């Protein structure tokens, strides 16, 4: 729990440090959001399918 | 085409455009297009409500054309403020649709006379 | 061209309701002055309808208004009831009828199983039948010009304008061109009937300034979330100008002033243009097909830009030259209706999709690589904000975002070029100390400098404060002294100049004890 | 025993700097000491009035609060309560600003052509048609010196028939000896509303409103920087 | 307790028929007990109808005299004379026509030349200057239509500064369309008064009732 | 042998704001002991060692007073005198700020017409005129890159006759490639002259805003009108 | 104590009918009894002038050579001799005519019209562009009347900055009456030269010359 609410504050401050213009939470601030809200399983499993696919949707483009 | 003049103290609006010719070696169009607006009704002296009514309307280009705003410019290292104008300090025959003009009348009330300012284009002269 | 916009073109049916809303320039004197919706007769004659001075004609009594809206820069008209008179050619504006400041609106209502559907997505076309059609050739017809012409025929047969998008009760259609939009009749010896209507979506109307920055939040649907988006302009003819796209293309006039965000967990991104030209006003159709271009059967979606010439936003500089080993300030403008923000400077890299990481803010983040060589000041205040980087080499010639984290949208881009030169200000390189004795430092500086105010502060990640330090006259030299040196007087310290709030060249020195 | 407030005149807010609301208790026969309350306590203490006899009796005790130039015009509803003796339920009102308030359009109206061709006695007009307050000013000028009241005629500001919301109207009438009129001075009008930007505002005529015009062109070509 | 002999209105005078004369007795105190009597019984139809339209706990007496107009253009002197039971002696008061009457000035002026170019509405105005008795009549017209009288302003009779005689004025406001006024309609005050033959001046305006440029360009 | 005390340069003291002080003594015959005090001497130094770039049969020792434009620009006389071991009674050459200005009236002019017939080479021409003390700036432009000094001559801003008060006048001429100027690029002429408020007039001209072959003027009367949207 | 031996002036060779080449020193101190001598003497004498000091002494005994204006046209080559006592050799000087010239481009220009819409003065240039002998003439003439040389302001000759063969420039100036520009007499600039054969050019301009704009007025109301 610890490793993972400092995981949301360690993702955060990068998606603000990276993307000063922006008012969505790129997906990787929705992932370790929650993989804190398990420490529920099943509404996880969807951003690890988005990711994992736009991730084999990389291996192409 | 382009926007050379946009005065509005005298309603001028000089635009310009080289047609090209293509089809002729040196034998080309410069068009000038001017666009006075004469207002007809105004006063001489457009701030002051008493003067006579204006007849005669002399629009020379080059009290038009003038640009007395400064500009900024790149001399080899450096920035210069130049003044590329010639002549400011005009009259004008057109009251400006974004200034406010006013006029102040000595109204009495009873015992006194307050020196009120009145407003001589309403919808441009409204305080924050 | 008069600065007020709005629809080009509205639709609807008879008994219904439409609200138009023109935009104008919001000064002091557009905020005040009437504001008309006037029908343009023919021979000549626009007769106002409605105003915002009370009149309201007698056609239109009782079932219009006109709402001001001045904070937001705009008005919108309410028409209710509407009937096939209501068509025509109106023009909305502002002031009196026949001077311009005006926006013509062409408004066409219309009179009037309906499968209403949006360009490029799928549809379901629900058939039913008489049960005495138990194994027979579960079909569609199209009727192309009034005649029963093939179209998918129960075993796998589609015409080949069809092929690979048409399936087999229900049937279902991918990728609808504007060529779906007849009248099918499904069939299993009955025939039914359903027409398809596929909808250009409509575009939004985005008012921007001229130089300012315009934020595209393209929200397509979470099932055409993998792929490639793309933001074309609409020439005048057909065709697509593609400006971003997400296959590594960029427009070669977008360098430096286009971002494209990453996406969301539902596909929802945006793209951020700066600096705003007159040709930039337009139709933007951002869109999602592999091809990385606009074919047909990609669902779009659209916006129609106004720039405004009748900018608020000031000329500033938009290139700044340093030397190399030198300084630049550079002034960023913000809204001068919110001051208390935190406010931000980027470096514009391009290269994956234009993003834009963060080298300063105001509330005292500097980057790691950029320590002792970036500050930023909130002098002068009310609409300004300088940001100084000295120590310049090769490396920073690019361009530099002046974000905010404000309501509001200038976030302007400038360019800073290295040119061939000496810097003014003369310091020692990197000086040291022997602890407790004294610590003597020379700053030289032109003649030009002269009569601005001199300092040396020390740099904290917070910015500097000036600071003891005297200034000889005679001999152009502004010293420090830093009398017994500790370990809490150490870092980099700058020994620039200023007039007032307009800061200058600086020059920066390290003192290790 | 009954109780009405009234708004400030409008010479007062537009011209001067004070402005004092009145609260008025009509139905009074008894009580020389009674107290009148107004809520916006803003340290200028509220001044009770006169006994002030009104018909068949009633002295008419009346409220006149100063400084209502700040709240009044930014928009801050003042309560006036009032007690007496006759029922120990206080009797009260409250007002503000009306929050409407469309600007007036002033019109200046010549003579008739078969007014002047008698040289007697030329009749110009003034209308200040559709406002949304009531309360409007108007006044005149010849040239630039405003003619005293008992000069000019001016009617009740009245209500228009509907075209819209409810707007009012006003006219006056300014008869000038002909010699002024032919001799080409100008005359004024000059309204006063609250819904005006910097209150006040003027129209004026004269002779030769109500044309040799000799536009000259120097310099069409040539130079244009 | 007071007593008014109101003359007859000029709206019966010119057209109508009931040129009723109204002799109002206003504030007596308990129920009832009146007497009115008249001098000129040609048509003595005595209705009183006592109301509670009287603003205080004292009644009116709305006294009515029907069907004169041939007495009243004439001037015999009508005398009202009322029996209240509070007092003995009656209130006695009199009135007749006003001896001084001048005759109306109609005045139509035209739209202000701003209005035309918002394309709105234009408004007519009619001025009527300097009569004696006070009571006008003011109407409209368009074509040969009368219009009715919600969709003209028409402002009091007040006085008007004269260093003549008592003299008044009136001004009665038209908004009409701009569209009937650019096609060139024709519109007519009317102004009544009991100081004319005729009983109406009329006036009319239409649209109709000059640039010359000289650029002397170089 | 006579001292003279001459002027700060214009390219100094208005891009750079260097007012060195150039006080020379010419006619000088063998000797070597000069001496050059400055009764305003605020703390700066001097130049000696004099070289043969005379022209004459003696040679001069100049003597440069370094400073910046604020003493100069405000008025303040600076007296470079000036003592040698010949005669016992030293020399003396004073300066001031030249007061009594005039402002230059700068006027660019366009191609003659001979030359955009004959199609090769165009030439404009900047006249900066009627301004008081001699000295002056022409600097030519080509939209804002500033041109480099060899491509434009400038000649001597000499004396023009007039009636009234003495005054200058300074000319220069620009040769640029005929489709340049047919295209429309805008060529500028800057003049800087220190009676100048700003210190620096430019003017811009182009094919479009000079001389056309096509005008026409539109007068629009408008009778209710006076605002000008 | 050089030998400098001038051109004629150009002035004195266009108009008149004599031209002097002229032989000069500058610094000696001496030769009260020594002459000159030219290998051009045709029959015709050296006028011998004063010695004329300069300062502290400097003498410059000038030789002067009249009436040869016609061997310079054709290619003759003019040698100055002088056998003075200050040292025994005698000092030579060598001359001939510059052959390779250009003709001169002379252009008038016009007024600013910023200039006479204030009436004053106008102000009327004239530039002579492009010729390889650095010597030339500028003549103002006001319809016909020549004016004199007070009236109007001449630069000197620079060099110009060009691609192929140096050549030279002069721009003149002349602030006439704005009266007397709208009445509209003719102006004219006539540039003199040696590379021409009618010896001036003479470019000319008035009120209305140089191909007139056409306006088409209109007036909308």
């Amino acid at each position: 729990v610890e490793e993972a609410k400092k995981k949301a504050k360690d993702q955060k401050e990068e998606d603000y440090r990276n993307y000063p213009t922006i008012t969505y939470k790129t997906l990787e601030l929705e992932i370790a959001e929650s993989d804190v809200e398990v420490k529920e399983e099943t509404e996880a499993t969807r951003l690890e399918k988005i990711k994992t696919d736009r991730k084999k949707a990389e291996e192409e483009a | 085409r382009i926007v050379l003049v946009d005065n509005k103290c005298k309603c001028a609006r000089i635009t310009s455009r080289i047609i090209r010719s293509s089809e002729d070696p040196n034998e080309d169009i410069v068009e000038r297009n001017i666009r006075i607006i004469v207002p007809l009704n105004n006063r001489e002296n457009i701030s002051d409500p008493t003067s006579p009514l204006r007849t005669r309307f002399v629009y020379h280009l080059s009290d038009l054309c003038k640009k007395c705003d400064p500009t900024e410019v790149e001399l080899d290292n450096q920035i210069v403020t130049a003044t590329q104008s010639n002549i400011c300090d005009e009259t004008c025959y057109t009251y400006d649709r974004n200034k406010c003009y006013t006029a102040v009348v000595p109204l009495v009330y009873g015992g006194e006379t307050k020196m009120v300012e009145t407003a001589l284009t309403p919808d441009a002269c409204y305080p924050d | 061209k008069s600065p007020i916009f709005g629809p080009e073109e509205v639709n609807s049916v008879e008994g219904n309701s439409v609200s138009i809303t023109c935009y104008y320039p919001p000064t002091s004197v557009n905020r005040h002055t009437r504001k008309y919706w006037c029908r343009q007769g023919a021979r000549g004659g626009c007769i106002t309808l409605i105003s915002s001075e009370g009149y309201v004609s007698s056609k239109y009594a009782g079932r219009a208004n006109l709402t001001n809206f001045p904070e937001n820069g705009t008005f919108v008209v309410n028409i209710a009831q509407l009937s096939q008179d209501d068509s025509g050619r109106y023009k909305c504006g502002l002031g009196i009828n026949s001077r311009g400041l005006s926006f013509d609106v062409s408004l066409e209502v219309s009179q009037g199983k309906v499968y209403t559907v949006d360009l490029g997505r799928t549809v379901t076309i629900n058939c039913p039948f008489k049960t005495e059609n138990a194994q027979k050739r579960k079909s569609l017809y199209k009727q192309i010009g009034l005649y029963p012409v093939l179209v998918i025929d129960s075993s796998g047969y589609v015409n080949p304008n069809y092929t690979g998008r048409i399936r087999l009760f229900s049937v279902v259609i991918n990728q609808l061109r504007l060529s779906d939009a007849g009248q099918y009749l499904c069939q299993a010896s009955n025939k039914k009937n359903a027409d398809l209507q596929v909808l250009k979506p409509e575009p939004e109307l985005v008012y921007e300034d001229l130089r300012g920055s315009v934020t595209f939040h393209c929200a397509l649907g979470p099932e055409v979330a993998n792929v490639a988006k793309f933001l074309c302009r609409q020439s005048s003819g057909e065709n697509c100008d593609v400006v971003v796209n997400t296959l590594g293309k960029r427009a070669p006039a977008f360098e430096g002033r286009i971002l494209l965000n990453p996406q969301d967990k539902d596909g929802s991104f945006s793209v951020v243009i700066t600096g705003l030209r007159k040709e930039d006003a337009g139709r933007y159709l951002c869109g999602a097909h592999s091809d990385g271009q606009l074919q047909e059967g990609s669902p779009i979606q659209a916006w129609q830009l106004f720039v405004n010439e009748e900018s608020t936003i000031p000329r500033s500089p938009t290139v700044v030259k340093g030397v190399a080993g030198g300084s630049v300030a550079v002034l960023c403008p913000y809204n001068r209706k919110e001051s208390k923000s935190i406010k931000y400077w980027c470096l514009w890299e391009g290269a994956q999709n234009g993003r834009c990481p963060l080298l300063v803010d105001s509330e005292g983040w500097v980057k790691a690589q950029y320590e002792g060589r970036l500050s930023l000041l909130e002098e002068p205040g009310n609409g300004t904000f300088t940001v100084i980087l000295n120590q310049l080499t090769s490396r920073d010639a690019g361009f530099y975002w002046c974000l905010t984290n404000g309501d509001t949208l200038w976030r302007t881009t400038v360019e800073i070029k290295i040119i061939e030169g000496e810097p003014n200000l003369k310091v020692p390189g990197n000086v040291t100390a022997v602890l407790g004795e004294t610590l003597k430092v020379p700053c030289h500086f032109p003649c030009k400098f002269s009569s601005y105010e001199k300092y040396w502060c020390k740099w904290n990640n917070t910015g500097c404060q000036a600071l003891f330090v005297n200034c000889d006259e005679n001999s152009r030299l502004v010293s420090l002294t830093l009398n017994l040196v500790t370990r809490a007087d150490e870092g980099w310290y700058w020994c620039g100049v200023k007039q007032g709030h307009f800061y200058g060249e600086t020059a920066a020195v390290y003192v290790a004890v | 025993p009954r109780l009405s407030l009234h708004r400030p005149a409008l010479e007062d807010l537009l011209l001067g700097s004070e402005a004092n609301l009145t609260c008025t208790l009509t139905g009074l026969r008894d009580a020389s000491g009674v107290t009148f309350t107004w809520t916006p306590s803003s340290g200028k203490s509220a001044v009770q009035g006169p006994p002030e006899r009104d018909l068949c009796g009633c002295y008419s005790v009346s409220s006149v609060l100063p400084g209502c130039a700040e709240p009044w015009n930014h928009g801050k509803t003042f309560t006036c309560t009032a007690a007496y003796p006759e029922s120990k339920t206080p009797l009260t009102a409250t007002l503000s600003k009306s929050g409407n308030t469309f600007r007036p359009e002033v019109h200046l109206l010549p003579p008739p052509s078969e007014e002047l061709a008698l040289n007697e006695l030329v009749t110009l007009t003034c209308l200040a048609r559709g406002f949304s307050p009531k309360d409007v000013l108007v006044r005149w000028l010849q040239g630039s010196q405003e003619l005293p009241r008992e000069k000019y005629l001016t009617w009740a500001s009245r209500q228009e028939p509907s075209q819209g919301t409810t707007t009012f109207a006003v006219t006056s009438i300014l008869r000038v000896a002909a010699e002024d009129w032919k001799k080409g001075d100008t005359f004024s009008c000059m309204v006063g509303h609250e819904a005006l930007p910097l209150a006040f505002t003027q129209k004026t005529i004269d002779r030769l409103a109500g044309v040799n015009v000799s536009v000259v062109m120097a310099e069409v070509d040539g130079t244009c920087y």
